[PDB]
């Protein structure tokens, strides 16, 4: 239970630093 | 999505593709979109998970050999499960070790054998696949089967 | 048996989570 | 300029353009990573394999206490040998699913039969890495393990004793065995295992990627 | 009992082939589990859980002949350096858990292997152990890394006694070949019940197979059938059992430098799929 | 191992499953040159 | 529980190298 | 619009420098292996 | 018909035509063997290298017994190291006679300079692999060689030190760096050595030789 | 003698021999005079020579390793005498280091120093080849010189 | 005048029926070095 | 003497540096040479020759102080298996050549390491020594291949004694610092001839160097040069001298298989070498 | 004397190698 | 070991000998593309 | 020193007795 | 001596051998 909201969490963080770095370079 | 068709007007090509080859002349280019940006990524994936795993489930360190006590439970590495299987519950050893030689030297056979058609799609070739599936069911099935005690190490406990 | 049942669900399961992951970055962008 | 240096002697051009000149088809899924993923398994084996070659001692009095040394003392030891447990089982899984990729995609047909084939090889000769490398520690499993597996040829009516007197170098198991043994597991097989994959890769680098399905 | 192995066998329990020498009194086999963390952080409580099921609602041959049931007992074999944690170190809840085990080392300096039992056979189908994992910080003897654990577990009445004779808990067989006459009971009032059974001709022959009460019988009159036949039953419902497991005595620094690690590849490899975006437009943008 | 073994099973069939996915993913709609 | 965040680790980076793979190559 | 000369090389930069990154990361380790304990 | 059989696939003739394409010219004289002959010494420590790592036990304790072993015992041991003895130092003897050949005609001068450096280099691992061989029968010679050469890296200022370390494996010589050494001599080097060969000969093979004179 | 003259009226064999190549296109061919009939003879002649050494003198067993007692005459290979001569004779020890780099390092540099010159023949370039001779007879110099006593070993009891 | 088919495989095996011979002499020793003493 | 080396060194004559115990007391180095034949059958009688050479007309400082000749001695280690041939399976000229030597074994069961002298030095400027080759076939023990002799040999007499003292064939100094006085020669009957050197002043000091009769002078009187000074002179002309080398114990069958070996090369090398010359003909039938 | 015909043998083929190399290519 | 310090002082000499007589060889007689 | 120079001597000058001869041979044959 | 009768008996023979092969496949 734990290690699954830790997993969410991770993978939430990385996807958004993902989805955030496409569109810091897209629209600048 | 960067895509470079075949250049079907060229004989050498062809002559290529009638050979089943040519295969590495169209698509997306291999430099750099592929080599230079997506293999490491797989590399560095690889090489992380095996750290991962390493550091969390380092190796252990067995007790000293003792060629005067045979241990109770011994087993090789999993992908030995099948073959070990075979050898211990085949009475006859030399049939035994036939058997464990036919596994490298079948495969050999595969490829002059289904040489007799030229699908490459497993749904156009049901015979091959059954028997493929087959393999794989009794493949695991010995090596689950290597786990359990002699006398339960085929009928695995059920049957 | 309770780790290996673990690392079956999982190793077989979060392929499917990377692989939709992908899919939904995909989406993102619009290819 | 470096690249007018070198292109003057070695026609260095000559690999970028043929590097550039590749291209792969749309069939080529993530699947057929696989086989470039067994052999980043090998290179990690050969690059901690060779580390422990500078600690490890092939000797039934100095190999556990070695080996022990290792995962003790010796630094990041523990994490080298963890490493080398690891990808080897982890080489020998992307291995298979490396054989399944190519079955079930028929790639093993015409004119490929030689890839397999000494894809085929490939395997035994890892298979025989494994083996090999499972007794090297000297601890019990593995000084049983290879007690077992010396015996089986013996099988064999007119020859089996001969090949098994050559695997553990003796009529019995001891210090002529790990010998051979760790001779075969850092020499030997590196070098068959070379040139196995040095003519797998040059076939099919040589004849690229089977077609579509 | 446990302590019968630490006086028939001073040095350890386990024999060098692991099969720990509980066996030897124990012959029959029932099964036995242990369970621990995966992993533990040095310096820490946690708990290890042996477990010895059997039917609760099933009895056994008492050393009179009676019906009582059947207390468990076992060995447990931690790596070096693990021991019982101190009764203060112990939280309440698991203190609760534990219960009134007595919790007994193997031999002086030798803390890391430790006996159990006799306990009740109902109430401790499993057994918690309360351990204290060594820091390798403070002990320079004691390293990182995995180590196994060795459980010897068992359930009801032995068959042999240390002194060497049997129990009334196994099977007894006939002793050559002849006719049987006899089925008594010559009990004293000082001793306690038996069982008389003759043998006779074929070569003169007029031996006794006295034996005692507990278990069944399957044989009535005038028979001769070898040396070995089961004329008893087996009364036996109990039985020892082994199972091995690993722990990770784990250095979180190890983790965390690890997890780091692990972030750093997945940055990277974030950069290399954007770098290669950035460059499906530049292809792109020279098509036709 | 259970690990080990959990992970190859998992893998195992995991695999197996994509690669019958790719190939009916093909058998269906033929990409150019499919066959 | 550093222990847990230390398995999650290994699923996070097992998942987001096939996401990576994925989204690299227009995955399958 | 179209990128630059200037900002392929910022990509590269941010890429093969973590990378790198990396590499070092897993080399380190290595080098101390081979250093003897004292 | 096997020809047509591997030719229908891996165009086998283009192989064949490559090799009938080349010409010797008529100043290549019999000192152009040398190259050739320091090779066929090197297969030679290869195979009879080999050999020895059969029987040859890496340990203070073992290794001069397992040499007296190869020499007393084993089936034509004695030969086999003598060969190893003597094709060795023939092995550097050939590669000076070639240097020589190739300074005394000029086929260093451009565009071929990048085999010089890799013979060079070549040299360096061909002394290297002398230097650890001579000190594994673990004798009096090859102990104080060994302890002689291993201290010569302290000179230098900021680093010598930690080289010296490395290459005995601590601050004196002893087990460890029997072992550095063995793993040197049975592993690294090959590996090197193959490598710089490789390169060396292609380069060669690429460029073809120097002109007449 | 079985002889093919250089084709001079191919552009792609001038190319290279003005790059200083090509000559591999011309004399007797490669195979299978020299390759097939030649080279064996130069194989089998080296392993016969290696095989009459090792059995007339064979290798030699020395006496096992003392860490206390350290020998009198004790020498490397002969092709470390030039070396071994520098080592012990030059008082700075790092000099001497620097000296021993000298030779691999210096060798390194030969190919650009005498670009300058594009002659091969060593009559053609008597700087040089002086120079190589020089050099080759201060090297068996020091050679020999590692075998007499510190004394005598520079002045190589002569002078 | 001119060697026939023939005459050409007699030389053939001539010389490498001898190599061979040496091949085969020079394996041999190899052989009986790696079967281990009794 | 060589028995000296018994005496003084029981075990071995050599140290473990290879040095020879002989050096310890004859502490000159004069050159010395051993010859033995580069190879030699099992079981087969030879000639090793040992060489100590030294200007024959050249005499040394004796015991009283005389002007006598010098003799030879040496000590010779040889391989195991290795002795002295019995003078049976000695040849005559050998036997004439070798002269009335009295080879002597090191110890019992050492016949390998042989001692030899006190030898007339001027006869015996080389000793040859006959030796008889061991046999691998009858002595399992001993195997074919190469071994190493080691030979030390000396002439003239040795500078110390066994007891310790010092002899009269050498160097003796001062002891401190101050003003010598005297230059005498106090000899009895009994006793033989010595010198007297005084030592004064600097502080206090009173005491004599009284030295053996033998070595010359170069100091008259009246000085004070430090503990060291050369006073005495060196009267010795002989010294100690060592050389090793090797031989290989050879198996016939080893060298006739190689020949055949070769012969075999040689023939392929040659049929070759005639198909090559066979193709030059079809390639000349083809040129235009 | 075997051992002078062993040594008569190596000197043989070094001359006969450079003999039979010569003659092969009109040597050099 | 004499017998490799006379063989390598031979063969260098040989050697170095034969190839100042090759050059010298090719000095007087140029052969084609003699430079 | 003896060893050495027979080694010397003959490893030098044999190399013209076999260069001679293959010129004979060649002379032999006429090339 | 001895060794250099060996050596002349030695190249003689196999030089007789080459002069007798060479002859006896060319006038066949
Ligand atoms: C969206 C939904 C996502 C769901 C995610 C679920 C995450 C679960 C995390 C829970 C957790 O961390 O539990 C720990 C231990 O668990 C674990 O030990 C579980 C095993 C995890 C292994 C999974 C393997 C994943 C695939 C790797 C691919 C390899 C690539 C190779 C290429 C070449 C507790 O330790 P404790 O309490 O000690 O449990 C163990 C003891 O009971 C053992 O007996
Ligand atoms: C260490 C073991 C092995 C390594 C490192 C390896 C590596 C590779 C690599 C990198 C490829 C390129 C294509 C791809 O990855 O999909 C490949 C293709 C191939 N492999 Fe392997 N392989 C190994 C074992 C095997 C085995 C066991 C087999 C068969 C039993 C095999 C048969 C083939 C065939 C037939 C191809 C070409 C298929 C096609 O063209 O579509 N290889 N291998
Ligand atoms: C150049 C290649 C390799 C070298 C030099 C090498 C070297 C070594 C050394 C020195 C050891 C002893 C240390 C120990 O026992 O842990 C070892 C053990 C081992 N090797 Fe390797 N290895 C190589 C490749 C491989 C490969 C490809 C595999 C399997 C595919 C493998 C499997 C093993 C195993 C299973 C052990 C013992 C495992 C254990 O100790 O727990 N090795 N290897
Ligand atoms: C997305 C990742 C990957 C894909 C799609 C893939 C697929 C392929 C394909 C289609 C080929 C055929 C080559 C051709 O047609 O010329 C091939 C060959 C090969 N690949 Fe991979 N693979 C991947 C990862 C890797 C990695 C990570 C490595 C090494 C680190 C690797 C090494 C090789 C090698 C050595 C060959 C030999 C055949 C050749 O050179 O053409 N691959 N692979
Ligand atoms: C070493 C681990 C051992 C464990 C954990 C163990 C466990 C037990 C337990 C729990 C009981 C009582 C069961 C009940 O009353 O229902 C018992 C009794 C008994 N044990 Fe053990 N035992 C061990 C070793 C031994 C040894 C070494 C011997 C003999 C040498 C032995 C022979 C017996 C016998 C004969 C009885 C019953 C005697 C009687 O009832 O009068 N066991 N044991
Ligand atoms: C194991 C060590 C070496 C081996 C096996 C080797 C092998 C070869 C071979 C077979 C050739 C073909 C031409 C010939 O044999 O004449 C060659 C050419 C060449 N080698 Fe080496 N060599 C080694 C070391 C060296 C060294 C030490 C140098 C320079 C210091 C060097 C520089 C060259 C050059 C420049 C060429 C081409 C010259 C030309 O084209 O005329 N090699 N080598
Ligand atoms: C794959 C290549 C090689 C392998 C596996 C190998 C292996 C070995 C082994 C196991 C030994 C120990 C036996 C002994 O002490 O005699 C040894 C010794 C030795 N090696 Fe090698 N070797 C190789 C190549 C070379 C090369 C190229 C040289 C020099 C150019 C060389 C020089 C020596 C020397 C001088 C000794 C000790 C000599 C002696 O014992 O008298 N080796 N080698
Ligand atoms: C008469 C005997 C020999 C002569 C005249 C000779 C001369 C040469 C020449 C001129 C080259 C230049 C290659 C080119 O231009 O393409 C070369 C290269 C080479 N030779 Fe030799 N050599 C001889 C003996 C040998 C032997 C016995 C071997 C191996 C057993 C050998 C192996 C090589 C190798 C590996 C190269 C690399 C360069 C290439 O492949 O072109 N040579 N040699
Ligand atoms: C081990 C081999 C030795 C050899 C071959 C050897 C040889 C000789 C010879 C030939 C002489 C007589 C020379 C002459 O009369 O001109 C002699 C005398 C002498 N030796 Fe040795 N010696 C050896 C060892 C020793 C040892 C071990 C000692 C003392 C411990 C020693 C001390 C002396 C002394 C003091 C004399 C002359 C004593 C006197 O003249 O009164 N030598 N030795
Ligand atoms: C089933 C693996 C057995 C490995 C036996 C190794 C024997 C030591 C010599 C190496 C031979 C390897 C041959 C592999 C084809």
């Amino acid at each position: 239970i734990l290690g699954a909201v830790f997993y969410i969490v991770f993978i939430a963080l990385f996807f958004g630093i993902a989805v955030g770095i496409i569109f810091a370079i897209k629209s600048i | 999505a960067t895509l470079k068709k075949p250049d079907l007007s060229d004989p050498k090509l062809r002559a290529k593709l009638a050979k089943g080859m040519g295969h590495n002349y169209y698509g997306e280019p291999a430099w750099p979109n592929d080599l230079l940006y997506v293999f490491p990524v797989v590399i560095m994936g690889t090489f992380a998970c095996i750290v991962a795993l390493s550091v969390l489930d380092p190796a252990m360190v067995g007790e000293p050999a003792d060629p005067f006590a045979t241990p109770l439970e011994i087993l090789p590495e999993w992908y030995l499960y099948p073959v070990f299987q075979i050898l211990r519950s085949v009475p006859n050893k030399l049939l035994g070790v036939l058997l464990m030689a036919s596994v490298p030297l079948g495969l050999i056979l595969v490829p002059f054998i289904e040489n007799v058609n030229k699908f490459q799609n497993p749904f156009r070739r049901p015979v091959a696949t059954t028997i493929f599936l087959f393999g794989t069911l009794v493949t695991i099935w010995l090596g689950i089967g290597a786990t359990f005690p002699l006398d339960k190490t085929l009928t695995l406990g059920l049957f | 048996t309770e780790e290996m049942l673990y690392a079956a669900l999982l190793s077989f399961g979060l392929i499917f989570v990377g692989w939709g992951l992908g899919v939904l970055l995909l989406k993102i962008q619009g290819a | 300029n470096v690249y007018d240096w070198f292109q003057e002697r070695l026609e260095i051009q000559a690999l970028a353009d043929d590097v550039t000149s590749k291209y792969v088809p749309p069939h080529v899924n993530i699947f057929y990573c696989l086989g470039g993923i067994t052999l980043t398994c090998f290179l990690i084996q050969f690059a901690t394999g060779f580390a422990m070659t500078f600690y490890y001692k092939p000797t039934v009095t100095e190999a556990y206490a070695s080996v022990q040394y290792i995962m003790n003392e010796v630094s990041f030891g523990w994490l080298i040998r963890s490493i080398h447990r690891w990808s080897a089982s982890m080489m020998v899984l992307m291995m298979i699913l490396h054989v399944f990729r190519v079955y079930l995609t028929g790639g093993f047909k015409k004119p490929r039969e030689l890839t397999w084939i000494s894809g085929v090889i490939l395997a035994v000769i890892t298979v025989s890495f494994g083996v090999t490398g499972y007794s090297l520690p000297w601890d019990q499993v593995g000084y049983w393990a290879v007690k077992i597996v010396s015996g089986v040829p013996e099988a064999i009516p007119v020859v089996g004793v001969l090949i098994s007197d050559l695997l553990r170098g003796g009529s019995s198991v001891g210090q002529a065995t790990l010998t051979r043994y760790y001779s075969a597991h850092t020499f030997v097989l590196p070098w068959l295992i070379a040139v196995f994959m040095l003519l797998h890769f040059l076939m099919i680098r040589k004849q690229g990627i089977s077609g579509p399905l | 009992y446990p302590f019968w192995a630490q006086q028939t066998y001073p040095p350890t329990p386990r024999e060098p082939t692991g099969r720990i020498v509980c066996a030897n009194c124990h012959l029959a086999a029932k099964p036995a589990e242990v369970e621990v963390p995966q992993s533990v952080l040095p310096d820490t409580v946690f708990k290890a859980v042996v477990k010895i099921p059997y039917d609760t609602k099933l009895q056994q041959v008492a050393a009179d002949g009676s019906k009582v049931g059947l207390n468990v007992g076992a060995v447990l074999m931690l790596p070096e350096g693990f021991k019982i944690a101190p009764e203060e170190r112990i939280p309440e809840e698991l203190k609760k858990e534990v219960g009134d085990v007595y919790f007994q080392p193997y031999k002086e300096g030798q803390d890391n292997v430790l006996l159990v039992g006799p306990l009740p056979g109902e109430q401790y189908q499993e057994i918690v152990f309360p351990v204290l994992s060594p820091n390798p910080t403070t002990d320079k003897n004691i390293h990182f890394g995995k180590y196994a654990i060795h459980l010897g577990a068992n359930r009801g009445r032995g068959q042999i006694y240390p002194t060497g004779e049997k129990s009334n808990n196994n099977v007894f067989t006939a002793s050559a070949t002849g006719t049987i006459t006899k089925i008594a009971k010559e009990e004293d009032e000082y001793g306690n019940v038996k069982y008389q059974v003759s043998i006779q001709t074929d070569s003169g022959k007029t031996v006794v197979d006295t034996i005692p009460a507990g278990p069944e019988l399957i044989v009535s009159e005038g028979q001769a059938v070898k040396a070995g036949e089961a004329l008893t039953n087996n009364p036996n419902v109990g039985g020892f059992g082994q199972d091995d497991t690993e722990i990770v005595l784990q250095d979180p620094n190890r983790v965390k430098w690890m997890i780091a690690f692990i972030c750093l590849v997945m940055l990277a490899q974030l950069m290399l799929i954007l770098k290669k975006k950035q460059v499906e437009k530049v292809q792109a943008a020279e098509m036709n | 191992e259970p690990l080990l073994d959990g992970l190859v099973l998992g893998l195992v069939f995991a695999t197996l499953g994509g690669l019958f996915y790719a190939a009916y993913q093909q058998y269906k709609r033929p990409n150019e040159l499919g066959g | 529980e550093i222990d847990v965040l230390g398995w999650v680790a290994l699923l996070v980076v097992f998942t987001w190298s096939i996401a990576m793979v994925v989204w690299g190559r227009n995955g399958l | 619009d179209v990128p630059d000369m200037g900002r392929r090389q910022f990509m590269n930069l941010l890429a093969f420098g973590t990378v790198t990154g990396v590499a070092l990361g897993a080399l380190y380790p290595l080098v101390k292996y081979f250093i003897p304990p004292s």
